[PDB]
């Protein structure tokens, strides 16, 4: 179980750690988490309490570093560093702890939720996404936007999503127009899964970083991508049976993390009644389909 | 975007556009079977495609034989005019293809633009006007042509006969669109208006009547009448 400790908390700020948060008081005596999972990514984010405007974070894995949380008056945010002096972290850590100065990652024993948020999610494809190769961590914020979105303006500071367009000659071949337009299973299985995302887990890791990225910081070119990644499968006639089934769970548990009250900005009506209700795999999304109605049967 | 009444002069501007209606390419007669089912029969159809500026019209008779053991038809006939619009344009000098295509439906918008990927500087554009060209197959000329097809086949014809010599663009659209919306609106009225004096007769090399000036005036009140009165005929009025 490793540890994110803070130096301080300066400004009042109300953090998450994955899917918990929790109030910290203006120069409260806090100094970090401790009891994080080992062996999952994790996302550590921020939202001060003056300025709601932009909430931001870090996506990490202890496995790669030890990492820490100080406040920097001059940019006027929390930062994630790295510290290399293993043995002035461990006793920066173990003093915190005696003196019982950090909140605990408060997983449930049944609870498999956050696995199952990250299962294909590695900390190796979050950082070809987010470009910033002199850290082992990676920041986001609500304004961040994503490549395609640069396309339709500082590369260094976008989302490198892989980029989905239905009406595009990567996804329409010569002579197949009304054939590749109606069924997307040569976009998806030649052109996307063979030959850029390699295999179906990769594909599935920036689904579900997309759609966290969408639900931590209303990042709206993340929730674009997300609903490209679902249509694209649903709107493909042909499917290898495990990725729709593994698909139906992956949904499953991202609309039921999925905040009630943030389902009008994060779900696109058009996309999901196609694909619940018109698509080629309209019958295929058993999980998915009895959570949508139950919880969120307007959209529909 | 889209065209409407207020960016209708650009239809008369140098750029060359065209538009696209659909409405006649897949065309069929409902009948009863001998177990009283009903079924389809499909006829010869065609793709009306329209200069508007010059009244060139580039008419892509759509045989019977291209529904064969074809699924869908209705979606089929949306992308069969995207493929053979595009290629109509792809067989164009470079500076005789348009710089925009108007479809005259909305379901063609994306049916042309996957065809026309290769061409991302060629506009795509609905219209908020009820154009009306799915009368074209009541100008008999064509509606021979494209019955007597055997086979698919593009004719060329000039929708203006030589009214350019004479009015502009602007106004020989104006006198097409009274025509057309006539023909659909009474087509039996509106042809016994255009032919009812024998003494004017339509040349080999034409569409339309050799009306002189001061016949289509008289003809096109004759029109404007027919509209007006069926529209009360129609709600009584
Ligand atoms: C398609 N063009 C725009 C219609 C031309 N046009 C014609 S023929 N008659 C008429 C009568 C009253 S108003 C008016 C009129 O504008």
């Amino acid at each position: 179980m490793n540890t994110v400790p803070f130096t301080s908390a300066p400004i009042e700020v109300t953090i998450g750690i994955d899917q918990y948060s929790f109030n910290v008081k203006e120069n409260q005596p806090f100094h970090g988490i401790k009891d994080i999972p080992i062996g999952h990514v994790h996302v550590i984010h921020f939202q001060h309490a003056d300025n709601s405007s932009m909430r931001y974070g870090y996506w990490f894995d202890c496995r790669m570093g030890n990492f820490y949380i100080q406040y920097d008056p001059k940019d006027g945010l929390y930062k994630m560093m790295e510290e290399r002096d293993g043995a002035k972290f461990e006793n920066i850590v173990h003093n915190f702890k005696e003196r019982q100065m950090m909140v605990s990652y408060p997983k449930i024993d049944e609870d498999d939720t956050w696995y199952n948020l990250t299962e294909f999610v590695q900390m190796d494809k979050i950082r070809k996404i987010v470009r910033k190769d002199e850290n082992q961590f990676s920041y986001v914020d609500s304004s961040m936007t994503t490549v395609q979105e640069n396309e339709l303006s500082d590369p260094a500071h976008s989302l490198n999503y892989t980029v989905i367009n239905f009406k595009s000659r990567e996804a329409i071949r010569p002579g197949h127009e009304m054939e590749d337009f109606l069924d997307k299973s040569y976009y998806l299985n030649t052109v996307m899964l063979q030959g850029i995302f390699k295999n179906s887990s990769n594909y599935f890791g920036e689904l579900q970083f997309a759609f966290l990225n969408a639900m931590f910081f209303g990042n709206y070119g993340s929730s674009l991508q997300w609903h490209a990644m679902i249509e694209l499968i649903c709107s493909s006639a042909t499917v290898p049976k495990h990725m729709l089934d593994k698909l139906d769970e992956i949904l499953y548990y991202q609309i039921k993390t999925l905040p009630e009250q943030y389902s009008d900005i994060l779900l696109n009506e058009r996309v999901w009644n196609i694909c619940l209700y018109s698509s080629f795999q309209k019958n295929s999304l058993h999980n998915t389909e009895k959570i949508m109605e139950n919880k969120y049967p307007e959209l529909l | 975007g889209a065209m409407n009444s207020s960016n209708y002069a650009e239809l008369f501007n140098n750029d060359i556009k065209l538009f696209v209606d659909d409405t006649n390419v897949y065309r069929v007669t409902v009948h009863k079977t001998f177990e009283g089912n009903v079924a389809t029969k499909a006829i010869n159809g065609c793709i009306f495609t329209l200069n508007p500026k010059t009244g060139h019209l580039f008419l892509k008779i759509i045989h019977t034989s291209v529904w064969a053991g074809q699924k869908r038809l209705s979606q089929l006939a949306k992308w069969k005019t995207a493929e053979e619009v595009s290629a109509l344009v792809r067989s164009l000098p470079k500076e005789e293809q348009p710089k925009q295509i108007i479809v005259t439906r909305k379901a063609m918008l994306d049916p042309l633009e996957v065809h026309m990927l290769d061409f991302p500087n060629i506009a795509i554009r609905p219209t908020e006007l009820r154009l009306p060209f799915s009368a074209a197959m009541s100008i008999d000329k064509l509606s021979d042509v494209v019955m007597k097809a055997t086979e698919p086949q593009m004719v060329l014809f000039n929708i203006y006969d030589d009214w350019l010599d004479r009015i502009s663009s602007y106004t020989a659209f104006s006198r097409l669109t009274l025509l057309l919306r006539a023909l659909k609106t009474n087509e039996e009225s509106a042809k016994m208006i255009l032919l009812s004096d024998p003494t004017i007769t339509i040349k080999s090399y034409h569409l339309w009547p050799s009306f002189t000036d001061e016949q289509w005036i008289t003809i096109e009140s004759q029109m404007r009448d027919l509209i007006l009165t069926e529209y009360g005929r129609k709600y009584n009025v």
